[PDB]
């Protein structure tokens, strides 16, 4: 199930992923919940 | 694509919330330097440090090194460009660089009735300010105090954030899914010149 | 007017356009030959007619929401939505005064001024192929071609 | 023949062809340049092969129902269905006598005979490049290129 | 190499109350900051350490407090603050445990 | 870093590529200029930069599952599946060494060794169109370019 030359190791992988900042986006977070939507097409 | 379906890795759900995160950081980009691209008549929008609709004022102190006194004597002349000379009214919204959020958490030094730090003491005696934030696009000495809402800074949105995946034709298309976002910023202003928005230095 | 000349990209029932958006520099008119410079702004080409390399890139007719046609010009200092066109694709060009059409066929140079002349295809770099068999004698008509 | 050669447009399995359409001068065979000329005929080219800015139109096989193969000549005199070919297709073109196909990427000349050839790539026009290794010696031999 | 090297400027033995909690959020923002890493830190130093943090703060007039007791109240995101032997003088270290 | 630059094929999210597979002679890094040669073999091109002809062929990145980046170099004597580029897709080249690129559409002709430079295109053929406004000092780094 494993090439023999390498049975020494372990593969544990499910990439855990990577984290942002702090205070990334705290004001666009504010302005996109209290924004108009408008119909796309006005310029 | 049909091996990493054997292995189980995803592959795509870790790029799906990849670029649903980078998308949500180049308008970010969009609102912080701004683009001279995009004009149709004269409605450029420059960015919230260089336009001609957010006010210009320079800081004396430097705000990394400086005392606790010199802090809220320098916080109240960024804050009377918007009460005195620009007339404005509201609850305003200062918007910290994460170094000032830090040395606004040291020891305060004035007062003895127990342990308390800068930032409980600027969000006592000046209640002007409703919300104290961090915000990471300040790196250094700046800062930015303005009212949000639909009377100050405020945002409308074109197209909400959609996605959906181009279609496969023949047996070998590669797979392809697209994302896609349509937003604008502005800044409140008056037939003088008056403005609603300070970004200090 | 059996032949309807008011939309400069005519070439074929599905093949989509590629679109090179940027700021303008002086007012144009539909149809004519472009160059991009420093900055992002675009404006005529003004080069000579006997350099190679250059782009097949047309300015594309504005929209109708924005007082746009095949005879408006373009508004100075904004946003111009262009054209450039891939090989296999008709789009209506804009020539220059005294020149016939006479074969389908002929090979399409590009004049200095933006507009585009029948020229001898050993000097000079062949864009487009003609279409249509008219004579102009007004600088500034639409005139079918092919890019190929 | 494990290379069967009965259709002159083998360029993938979702790439379409475009056609253009035109009448007869003479009977030449399917896989021969061509070249259109006044009123709304088509013949074979006789140009120089020296001679750039020539639009890349070989002669399609006619349909299965009207006598048609890829040796079968055309009838003169009547509406004879091209090919004009875009960049990024293979395509069954036609040699000329004595020269050898080694390498896989060499450059593709015209003949001024209506036929191809290997020439050198500074004074002609370069119109396809070779997909296939095989030695031809009678010349109307069908030979695979990519158009590119 | 894979921890973070942080140089402290003031010596944590003889410093007063204040420029205690000025010298421990610096040794933090090397973990929210400049690392972007989130959730409950956790502080471990040397008991020649913790002995000088068990004095009078002095920045204090209401009763008697503790240095100690000091950066309790004020960065409650150390979650355990205690003492480890294997550090002698003036050296300390947070980090986060578990498997992230 | 908000030009993420780790595929070498970013052209639309319509647009598929054309692959051409074949064998190896040397180790090349992906994003650099090939040719084609006797046997099935591909590696670098060194012909001229002065030579007109060439197909536009660049080294694709090689897939995840077998050890392939946009800076991790082949390894020889085997499949290295490369990428016919069609006019109108955008693609990331691999520049020379101290050359500014300033404006959005200069031309791009081809250096001897198998990288890029921007050249007169009056002697040399030009491949593609630059698309992004970077300066460049080491030898090696991608710059997107449109290939029209």
């Amino acid at each position: 199930m494993q090439r023999v030359d390498e049975m020494y190791r372990l593969v544990d992988s499910t990439g855990t992923g990577e984290d942002r900042d702090w205070g990334n986006q705290t004001l666009l977070g504010r302005l996109l919940s209290q924004a108009q939507t408008v119909s796309i097409g006005k310029k | 694509y049909e091996a990493m379906r054997s292995e189980m890795l995803p592959a795509l759900a870790e790029d799906s919330e990849e670029i649903e995160f980078t998308l949500l950081d180049d308008v970010n980009d969009y609102l912080w330097n701004g683009d001279a691209k995009l004009k149709v008549d004269t409605a450029v929008w420059g960015g919230l440090k260089a336009d001609a609709s957010v006010a210009a004022y320079s800081l004396g102190a430097d705000l990394t090194t400086a005392t606790e006194a010199q802090v809220v004597a320098e916080l109240l002349a960024l804050l009377d460009v918007l009460r005195i000379t620009n007339k404005k009214s509201g609850p305003f919204e200062l918007y910290i660089s994460p170094q000032i959020m830090s040395n606004w958490q040291k020891l305060a030094g004035a007062n003895t009735n127990g342990f308390m730090n800068i930032m409980a003491a600027v969000r006592a005696l000046i209640p002007e300010f409703s919300v104290v934030e961090a915000d990471s696009a300040l790196q250094g000495n700046q800062v930015l105090c303005s009212v949000v809402g639909t009377r100050g800074l405020h945002a409308k949105i074109g197209m909400m954030m959609s996605s959906y995946q181009v279609p496969r034709v023949m047996h070998n298309d590669p797979y392809q899914f697209v994302k896609w976002f349509a937003a604008g910023f502005q800044s409140n202003n008056s037939f003088s010149g008056l403005k609603s928005t300070v970004y200090g230095s | 007017m059996a032949n309807s000349k008011n939309s400069i990209f005519v070439g074929g029932a599905g093949r989509v356009k590629q679109t090179i958006e940027g700021l303008a520099q002086s007012a144009f008119k539909p149809g004519q030959l472009l160059a991009r410079a420093a900055g992002d702004a675009i404006d005529v080409t003004a080069k000579a007619s006997t350099t190679y390399g250059n782009e097949f890139l047309i300015c594309d007719d504005q929209p109708q929401t924005l007082g746009g046609g095949t005879d408006v010009a373009v508004t100075a200092g904004d946003t111009v939505q262009a054209i450039s066109v891939l090989p296999g694709q008709y789009v209506l060009l804009s020539f220059a005064a005294t020149q016939n059409v006479t074969t389908k066929g002929a090979a399409v140079a590009s004049n200095g001024d933006g507009n585009f002349k029948l020229g001898n295809p050993a000097t000079e770099q062949t864009f487009a192929v003609t279409e249509e068999i008219i004579n102009v004698t007004t600088a500034g008509t639409l005139v079918l071609c092919r890019a190929i």
